[PDB]
């Protein structure tokens, strides 16, 4: 079996290639005494003892030593597998430094001697997994929109938002503390858990704040210790931050960023227009595929056929798309085998996986 | 090529158009064209050639009528025309003169008498 | 659920019966080979295209059925063109007829020879479709009842 | 056998249902051989009456309505498609359109 | 069978007729159970035929009910969306009273 | 609207049924939903003559 | 080589021949439409039918100008 | 005599196998004989119980999930496919799988 390792910001996603779904998912985060190293759940668990690392924080790795040790455990504890007796293809953000590309090569083969590998960019992995070649795809917890075009991301076209999941979750304890509760506390995986659940993006912002300023219809409870706590224009006030990230502090919302296709030939726009595909765990809230539909179209010529696409798994297209691709009969004689690493090097890498 | 992609392109030499543009006429023409594909009469061309001599005769331009039977002998040296009896009955029926009864005249036998 | 749409299809077309494998293995083939094509024009002018080829070889008003629904679907465009292609992929009365002897005002004909010559096939070809039956049902049972014994046999072959 | 009695009183009902197209649309009654159900005669109760015999006895529930169609045609006019299907009562309610027509040019002419 | 008789011997029919041995046992048991029953307590006695598990009996029989429920389907498909039962001899459950 | 879009996709058989398509009626709501997706139908011509290939190779 | 050669010179003459024909004629074909009309002819096809096409299309071509 | 004795049991167990699939997705118990190992009567406990002969000895260790799980669809129905295999555990794995549903929506239903 040929394992699939999805990098996240703050989820990793492993499993075997042919399955539909991952084995395991687990934090992104080593933590070492404030067993010496702990990863994943448990780092996460024993925190309170532990002083916490993320490594991969906004998508690309910052620690390799680090990095090295959430491989590990993907490896023997989440997978229990041997490395060395399976091929591994691994995910990259977009825009991942060149020299990066050469570090995860060199680290697979040298340190976990793997037979096989190979690296392909996140948002071409959700397209794969939607069934196209061709479009613009991403929001997570720590940090894109990709166009992409016969199978290649287009990098001059790429952008970058430091935007995301974990920004949203701290707005939502920022304004139920406003509201009159109080979530400061490492709560915050309390409020993480209200955001995945009880929020959504409205269609039109102020008629929705219109609404629950004149009602009750639109408030959800939650209960915590038992307390019942009351959410009301909070539920798409937190997400409406994507698409006016000034209520963060922040100077363009994903709507306007997806820029993205004016910055690509003109000739393949209007493939991109058709065909812009969500991923990503932030792209979950309810609501988000008609919302960006409307802001699209206002935005693009009148004249543009615009369709938005939110798979119903999108939060693990990612990974879907890796075990679909390492699945490919064509796909096998593009991984990178042992014998070239020990042929060429770790700059193979920038051939290879192009 | 087949008759069915070979009728699109004269619905595009005729009317100046592209294919996805003139779709109703083509759904026109394949109503008329099929169902009525084989010939219903027998085929000569020594009957369709008497037919533009005098044709050409009665416009009083018997000097054309002359040259109609050197041109239409050429047809037959070379020869790679199958049918010579189609082209020419179909070139007759679009000829406009530049300037009544035909129930007296030959007429093309009507392949009923045959079991076909 | 696009991830899932191609799980519900490579069920349907599995022959019900190890059944917990193989759709493991022909969802690999359903993507083996979708991505092929994806490495590597009017929709309805398609099936006019395919109207004519039926009229040439008789049954008229099927082909003028075609275009009946056609043009009732417009009042998906994508979906027709997916059936286009598939068109040769298949597996291979009413008194009310010509019949000149029934009518409120029936034009005046003369005899045709034409109908009758098309209504003795539709006989001619049942009774040659009740005779392969007879020459498919004494030729299965015949070919097991002489020959080696235990061939034809699965308890034999045990 | 119900496809086949079926194709026949299809097929031996058109002749019936064209004398009743000109009954009902106009007043007229051609039947040159008795057989039609409303036969006329030569003070108006005498003129058009029933035949009970020649009955279609699928009509027999509107057997009223047809000979009162086409009689209020008649006291106007001296003065100054239909076909047959199986559990389907499309002529049924044909008839009743032209019938409460009959009346509403008759009843007006009276006013 | 006959256009052979021109090989086959008996111990070769029996292998030929070994199959129709079955369905003109059913049949032939079928005809005996359901002997007094007219109208549908007839479509209720070739029903409880079907409850039998065999294969190839339980996909015979719950053809022949395909057959005889179609008139019963057909006083019902009446009898509710237009009211006017008709049926001279006393098939149908609903028996109206003059 | 279920009741347009339930009768909009029963005429689109027919119209697959006389150009000889072997897709029966499930088939036909799953491509029919894909295809709503937005994928391109000239590749999904392909894996159905593919998947119909390798069903035959167990037969 | 040349059999090949030699057949695409005796259907230039054959079209160049039937265009003379078609203009003592006066039929408003031209060079490029004739080339359709004559292959159509070739698999057998009802002039009487493929003609009233032909005035038909000529005949509506008006209605839009 | 081993591909025999299994294609015997999967042809002998369909029948058993389709009443079982009614009383699993369903609450009704048809079992015209007394053949299943779920039989009801006419406060609770005493409404359906397990007869213990009749036990397929293979799906004895899933007496008691079969039982509870056609009772908790009968608790709300009246408030308003599975293939034998040898050595694979497909049925058993079925079961769970609506077992597992029926509980959910009985006891989401008193909460």
């Amino acid at each position: 079996a040929a394992l699939v390792v999805d990098n996240g910001s703050g989820m990793c996603k492993a499993g075997f290639a042919g399955d539909d779904a991952p084995r395991a998912v687990f934090p992104s985060i080593v933590g070492r005494p404030r067993k010496d190293s702990y990863v994943g759940d448990e780092a996460q668990s024993k925190r309170g003892i532990l002083t916490l690392k993320y490594p991969i924080e906004h998508g690309i790795v910052t620690n390799w030593d680090d990095m090295e040790k959430i491989w590990h455990h993907t490896f023997y504890n989440e997978l229990r597998v041997a490395p060395e007796e399976h091929p591994v293809l691994l995910t990259e953000a977009p825009l991942n430094p060149k020299a990066n590309r050469e570090k995860m090569t060199q680290i697979m083969f040298e340190t976990f001697n793997t037979p096989a590998m190979y690296v392909a960019i996140q948002a071409v992995l959700s397209l794969y997994a939607s069934g196209r070649t061709t479009g613009i795809v991403d929001s997570g917890d720590g940090v894109h929109t990709v166009p992409i075009y016969e199978g290649y991301a287009l990098p001059h076209a790429i952008l970058r938002l430091d935007l995301a999941g974990r920004d949203l979750t701290d707005y939502l304890m920022k304004i139920l503390t406003e509201r009159g509760y109080s979530f400061t506390t490492t709560e915050r995986e309390i409020v993480r858990d209200i955001k995945e659940k009880l929020c959504y993006v409205a269609l039109d912002f102020e008629q929705e704040m219109a609404t629950a300023a004149s009602s009750s219809s639109l408030e959800k409870s939650y209960e915590l210790d038992g307390q019942v706590i009351t959410i009301g224009n909070e539920r798409f006030r937190c997400p409406e931050a994507l698409f006016q990230p000034s209520f963060l502090g922040m100077e363009c919302g994903i709507h306007e960023t997806t820029n993205s296709i004016m910055k690509c030939d003109v000739d393949i726009r209007k493939d991109l227009y058709a065909n812009t595909v969500l991923s990503g765990g932030t792209t979950m809230y309810p609501g988000i595929a008609d919302r960006m539909q409307k802001e699209i179209t206002a935005l693009a010529p009148s004249t543009m056929k615009i369709k938005i696409i939110a798979p119903p798994e999108r939060k693990y297209s990612v990974w879907i798309g890796g075990s679909i691709l390492a699945s490919l009969s064509t796909f096998q004689q593009m991984w990178i085998s042992k014998q070239e690493y020990d042929e060429s090097g770790p700059s193979i890498v920038h051939r290879k996986c192009f | 090529k087949s008759p069915n992609v070979l009728l699109q392109n004269l619905c595009c030499r005729i009317l100046g158009r592209s294919e996805a543009d003139v779709a109703q006429q083509f759904q026109y023409a394949v109503r008329v064209i099929g169902s009525n594909f084989a010939p219903t009469v027998e085929r000569d061309e020594f009957l369709v050639a008497e037919k533009i001599k005098k044709e050409l005769i009665r416009q009083r331009r018997e000097a054309d009528a002359a040259l109609f039977s050197e041109l239409h002998r050429k047809l037959h040296s070379q020869g790679v025309l199958k049918n010579k009896w189609s082209i020419l009955y179909l070139l007759l029926s679009l000829s406009e003169d530049p300037r009544s009864y035909a129930t007296l005249f030959a007429q093309a036998l009507p392949r009923d008498a045959h079991s076909t | 659920s696009i991830t899932q749409l191609f799980d519900d299809l490579c069920e349907a077309l599995l022959p019900a019966a190890n059944r917990k494998r193989a759709k493991r293995s022909l969802k690999k083939v359903a993507y083996n080979a979708l991505f092929t094509n994806l490495f590597q024009l009017p929709a309805r002018n398609k099936i006019l295209m395919l109207s004519f080829d039926l009229r040439v070889g008789g049954l008229g008003p099927k082909a003028d059925r075609l275009e009946e629904l056609v043009e009732e679907l417009e009042a998906v465009g994508s979906v027709l063109d997916l059936l286009v292609q598939l068109a040769g992929s298949g597996p291979p009365r009413d008194y009310f007829l010509n019949n000149k002897h029934v009518g409120r005002n029936v034009p005046y004909s003369g005899y045709d020879c034409d109908d009758l010559s098309v209504f003795e096939m539709d006989v001619q070809s049942l009774i040659s479709r009740e005779e392969c039956l007879c020459h498919s049902m004494i030729q299965e049972t015949l070919q097991v009842m002489e020959a080696a014994p235990g061939t034809g046999l699965p308890t034999v072959g045990l | 056998a119900q496809e086949l009695c079926l194709y026949l009183t299809k097929a031996a009902s058109a002749p019936y249902f064209e004398v009743l197209e000109k009954w009902i649309y106009r007043g007229i009654i051609h039947d040159p051989y008795s057989e039609f159900m409303v036969e006329e005669h030569e003070y108006w109760d005498q003129r058009y009456t029933i035949v009970q015999q020649q009955i279609p006895s699928f009509l027999q529930k509107m057997a009223d309505k047809i000979l009162s169609t086409g009689k209020y045609l008649n006291v106007v006019r001296e003065c100054g498609e239909i076909i047959y299907t199986l559990k389907e009562r499309a002529y049924v309610e044909q008839i009743e359109k032209a019938f409460n027509y009959a009346s509403k040019v008759l009843l007006d002419f009276l006013m | 069978l006959h256009s052979q008789l021109q090989s086959l011997t008996l111990r070769r029919l029996l292998v030929w007729t070994y199959d129709p041995k079955i369905r003109l046992k059913t049949l032939a048991a079928l005809v005996d159970h359901c002997q007094g029953r007219k109208g549908g307590e007839l479509a209720s006695a070739v029903h409880a035929y079907t409850k039998t598990g065999d294969p190839y009996m339980r996909s015979l029989v719950q053809h022949i009910l395909s057959l005889v429920s179609h008139p019963v389907l057909s006083f019902l498909y009446r009898w509710i969306y237009d009211g006017e039962l008709e049926d001279t001899y006393h098939e149908f459950f609903v028996a109206s009273d003059p | 609207n279920l009741n347009a879009v339930r009768e909009t996709m029963d005429v689109l058989l027919e119209i697959s049924r006389i150009l000889n398509t072997g897709l029966d009626m499930e088939t036909l709501s799953i491509c029919v939903r894909l295809c709503e997706q937005g994928i391109n139908p000239e590749a999904l011509s392909s894996v159905i003559k593919e998947l119909r290939k390798a069903t035959e190779a167990l037969k």
